[PDB]
């Protein structure tokens, strides 16, 4: 789920 | 793993024309939130990286709209109408959709011939095999707690790579699995400080390292870490  | 094919690697033009510049990702970059964290830098030679476009089409604030992306699920295009001598250098394309974040080969576009918040980075270090270096990222200018803080490593070899990232509120870590648990990201909240630790090096471990934040609007000017025996 961890995006930039 | 998502790859990155960026088309052409090189691209010769005349000032004034009209330049594109292809990207495909080897699987859909498609969020579950409903983005697509896809963004485009341009990095001419000695700098740094630069953000022109992300979220596939928004243009950061002051770049102009000469510069325009587009794309949809794998295929995505940046499109430089009118090209000036500003904008010669190395363009990249990255996804930031899933870990690890992940770059494309670059796109070299050269000219035809004939006829205030920062970030800064410690000193380089040299170092033997084996050994383990500690490098710094000094924020400033904004709150250095409200923005993930991102590792970035440029070699020639594989161009740039996404080492991983933390969340200098709460310590919530993400690691590139490439560098098998060597690199240790940490952070001092006193001094708005970002830290990168890799242990083990060896000569491929040789690099320029960046730390960048909000979202690769801001980088450091990098730090060259040089592993000889």
């Amino acid at each position: 789920h961890h995006h930039h | 793993d998502i790859l990155m094919t960026q088309t052409p690697s090189s691209l010769p033009v005349s000032l004034g024309d009209q330049a594109s510049i292809s990207c495909r990702s080897s699987q859909s970059i498609v969020h579950s939130n409903g983005n697509t964290y896809l963004e485009w830098y341009l990095q001419k030679p000695g700098q740094s990286p630069k953000l022109l476009i992300y979220k596939v089409s928004n243009r950061f604030s002051g770049v102009p709209d000469r510069f325009s992306g587009s794309g949809s699920g794998t295929d995505f295009t940046l499109k430089i109408s009118r090209v000036e001598a500003e904008d010669l250098g190395v363009y990249y394309c990255f996804q930031g959709s899933h870990v690890p974040f992940t770059f494309g080969s670059g796109t070299k576009l050269e000219i035809k011939r004939g006829g205030q918040v920062q970030l800064q980075q410690s000193g380089p270090e040299d170092v033997k095999p084996g050994a383990s270096v500690k490098i710094s990222c000094k924020a400033s200018g904004y709150t250095f707690t409200d923005y993930y803080m991102n590792w970035v490593k440029q070699s020639p070899g594989k161009g740039l790579e996404w080492i991983g990232d933390i969340n200098p509120n709460n310590g919530g870590t993400s690691y590139n699995q490439k560098f098998k648990g060597r690199a240790t990201l940490t952070v001092d909240k006193s001094s708005s400080t970002a830290y990168m630790e890799l242990r083990s090096l060896t000569s491929e471990d040789s690099s320029v390292y960046y730390c960048e934040s909000q979202s690769g609007a801001y980088w450091g000017q990098g730090t060259t870490v040089t592993v000889s025996a």
